[PDB]
RNA sequence: GGAUAAGCGCUGAAAGCAUCUAAGUGCGAAGCCCACCUCAAGAUGAGAUUACCCAUUCGUAAGAAUUAAGAGCCCAGAGA
RNA sequence: GGCACCUCGAUGUCGGCUCGUCGCAUCCUGGGGCUGUAGUCGGUCCCAAGGGUUGGGCUGUUCGCCCAUUAAAGCGGCACGCGAGCUGGGUUCAGAACGUCGUGAGACAGUUCGGUCCCUAUCCGUCGCGGGCGUAGGUAAUUUGAGAGGAUCUGUCCUUA
């Protein structure tokens, strides 16, 4: 779960620790492993929730 | 409930090719991330039996940014099974001759030591001063940094 | 550079000059049958895979008459190599009278096949004592130190023996008294009965 | 020559860490103090 | 220090290429070339040289002060070109000229020679008194070291090749 | 041969000197490695070269069965 | 020496024969320094384990001694190397004897004679020769060489003089 999601996060150049850190910074979602399950075909869910984390670190 | 996992790769694998080089790049910092790509660990599709073994290409492999006097005190070893089997390839030596196992033995130290690790680890693509060969397929140059 | 394509007929002794009884030997000195040069480009080495011994129809093969393909004519039996070359023709070349590596000849043979032997018989350790109420004689000795639960390799202990080619150095004959069909050599030239004795020279010289 | 505890012997001597070895430079062939 | 702060004049048109070790010096020997420091912090000035420092620790300033001495050795090395002291003291230790790889005669069952790759400019004044010429002090001193490398002097009487000072401390016996 | 250990070098730098060293350059051993000989592509990366057969019949999907080039059985004997 | 932690439903413990291997605190051969070394011969240490490191007499036994030697006559480790390889001179049966001790039964490593050492290789490991497959055709010859081994020693005399 976490390995493939830091694989796609690292494909966006993002590291798991600051991503998750942006997830605690982030919304009501602290949802973990379904958020790992978006490894299939989710630039919208994956990179957009990544942008939610970008406005959570921001 | 039960099968929320997904391999999505364990038959339908990918095959991609990467010229990866810097003429002088340090050995460890190149080595573990080219290890990561030869896993395909950076690819978002990991399976413990993924076989995302990347075509990890290196050319022009003359130099490590060699910190300290490592070309004088790196010295390697080996042991033939004949008793008293010390045979040592040493530090700066055979770098200038054949800097191949100067890399991929250390990437054997990188890899998961198993049949898949020896699969892609024994599917490296290694050139030391070259413009390599067989660009019939499509190669792509990967990064510079240690990321 | 040494077309020494040939066998011996045996081992003798003759006085040659100012008397000097010398253990003397010979090679049959059949005409050399050397193929093309086969330079470094197609194959990184230099040598010639020289053909020899002139078969009849039976002992051949379509890669043997088919070696008279990429040769020109006359399929042969034996093929060796010689690095150090002159080169004349693709298939068959010039005979015994030229010598171009040295007269301390470092002669190469394929030793007499004496078979499986005793432990001493060529491994040369001490045979055990006979007398004085001890069972131990004709058995080579212990080999494993106790600190490992192993035995080492490397120590010669037995072995079916004899078909082992040897390249002995500096066999001593001068510029050979030739013939159409002789080569004088000296004494215990290695090999066996009906064994080809081809030889390059001066590798320690 | 060899003594690991190098202390000065002749006046106007020199103490070197040549190649990481503390050798001794004097004008006399008698004492030429090897570090060890 | 008190070297790199000071200046080295470059008279007679030394013709330096400022690129790298490409620094070439000009004299009666002509246009020769030795080295640079590494490639950097070498401000080759004009009519003199004022090589700057990037920092003043013993790696930083001190090792281009090294090359103030080295390009100094190019300047005054090419200015004439010279040699060291060399005299073959011995009761039969004679030396003569055989072309340019010339004869030095200890008395061994081999015969001794001198070879220089680019600069002998040479004279045997006599089998006692010899001198060579080179341009680099390094080439000179390693060359005269090669002269030392076939017969050394003694602690007992005059042998080997002379350098004007050795403080011989000649031992005795009997 | 080359890299050298130890040791001995030139120039040199804090330290204007000095200084075999810090860069930079040498010399230097039965050590090491290559070179001398042998085993050696099951060296799975399984090499590279030389030649030959070629590209068959059966729905052949699957295969099956010929058969080339051969290779072998079988026999004789030993240089083994 | 000490230690009692495995070994009492078995860890056979001397010495030797055979067969070795490594270590270096290097015995010789290699280089180099210093010398209270004129050399010759020496002392001395630094780097060095490539190779080699004698044969007999006596001592069951180590150590040690003698002879004659060479390049030298190294030191150790390895179940004081190795008994499913071996011997059995040594305690380590029972005998018998002495000396000495104990009334005695016996004892005291104090001596000495004699004294009872099996294994038909299953695995791993060794040595040598094979089959089955592979090396995107079946073959048949050729070799390169990734790698692995072997081997390395040493006088003597003359010249230089």
């Amino acid at each position: 779960w976490i390995a493939r999601i830091n694989a796609a996060a690292r494909m966006n150049g993002l590291s798991y620790s600051k991503l998750m850190h942006g997830l605690k910074l982030a919304d009501i979602e602290v949802n973990r492993k379904m958020l790992a399950d978006i490894a299939i075909a989710d630039a919208a869910a994956f990179t957009a929730l990544a942008e939610e984390a970008k406005k959570a670190l921001a | 409930m039960m099968k929320t996992t997904f391999m999505a790769n364990a038959q339908n694998v990918d095959r991609k090719w990467y010229v990866v080089d810097a003429t002088d790049v340090p050995l460890g910092r190149l080595s573990a991330v080219v290890a990561s790509v030869l896993r395909g660990k950076n690819k978002p599709t990991y399976t413990p039996h993924a076989d995302t073994g990347d075509f990890v290409i290196v050319v022009n492999a003359e130099k490590i940014k060699l910190t300290g006097k490592k070309a004088t005190d790196k010295v390697y070893y080996s042991h033939s099974l004949h008793p008293g089997g010390l045979k040592s390839v040493t530090a700066g030596e055979l770098r200038e001759k054949n800097a191949v196992r100067l890399i991929e033995k250390s990437v054997k130290g990188m890899l998961p030591h198993n049949t898949l690790g020896r699969a892609q680890g024994m599917k490296l693509k290694v050139f030391v001063g070259a413009e390599h060969t067989h660009t019939a397929q499509k190669p792509e140059v990967l990064d510079i940094t240690g990321l | 550079s040494k077309g020494i394509l040939g066998k011996k007929v045996g081992m003798t002794q003759i006085f040659t000059d100012n008397g000097e009884l010398i253990p003397v030997t010979v090679i049959e000195a059949t005409p050399n049958t050397v193929l093309q040069v086969k330079s470094v480009e197609t194959d990184g080495y230099e040598a010639t895979q020289v053909g020899f011994d002139t078969l009849r129809e039976v002992l051949t093969n379509k890669p043997a008459k088919g070696h008279a393909a990429k040769a020109n004519t006359t399929p042969k039996r034996f093929v060796r190599e010689f690095k150090g070359l002159e080169g004349a023709e693709v298939g068959a070349e010039i005979t015994v009278d030229t010598f171009a590596a040295g007269d301390v000849v470092d002669v190469t043979g394929t030793s007499k096949g004496k078979g499986f032997q005793g432990p001493i018989k060529r491994h040369g350790q001490s045979r055990g004592p006979m007398a004085h109420g001890s069972r131990y004689h004709r058995r080579p000795g212990s080999m494993g130190p106790v600190a490992a639960n192993k035995v080492p390799k490397g120590k010669k202990l037995a072995g079916r023996m004899g078909n082992k080619r040897v390249t002995v150095q500096n066999l001593v004959i001068a510029q050979v008294l030739p013939e159409k069909n002789v080569i004088l050599v000296k004494g215990n030239v290695p090999g066996a009965k009906k064994s080809l004795i081809v030889v390059k020279s001066a590798i320690k010289a | 020559k060899v003594r690991p505890s190098v202390k000065p012997i002749c006046e106007y001597c020199k103490v070197i860490r040549r190649n990481g070895r503390v050798m001794v430079i004097c004008p006399n062939p008698k004492h030429k103090q090897r570090q060890g | 220090s008190r070297i790199g702060n000071k200046v080295i004049v470059i008279p007679a048109g030394v013709s330096v290429e400022v690129n790298g070790a490409t620094v070439t010096v000009k004299g009666p020997k002509g246009e020769l070339v030795r080295s640079f420091n590494e490639n950097i912090t070498l401000e080759i000035a004009e009519n003199e040289i004022t090589v700057k420092r990037p920092n003043d620790t013993k790696e930083m300033k001190m090792l281009h002060g090294t090359t103030r001495a080295l390009l100094a050795n190019m300047v005054e090395g090419v200015s004439n070109g010279f040699s060291k002291a060399l005299e073959m003291i011995g009761v039969g230790y004679r030396a003569q000229l055989q072309g340019t790889k010339l004869v030095l005669s200890v008395g061994k069952s081999h015969q001794d020679e001198v070879e220089a790759p680019e600069n002998i400019k040479f004279v045997v004044a006599t089998p006692t008194s010899i001198v060579v010429e080179g341009i680099s002090k390094e080439a000179v001193g390693q060359t005269a070291a090669y002269i030392r490398s076939r017969r050394s002097p003694e602690p007992y009487k005059g042998k080997g090749i002379r350098y004007v000072g050795e403080y011989v401390r000649r031992k005795e016996g009997k």
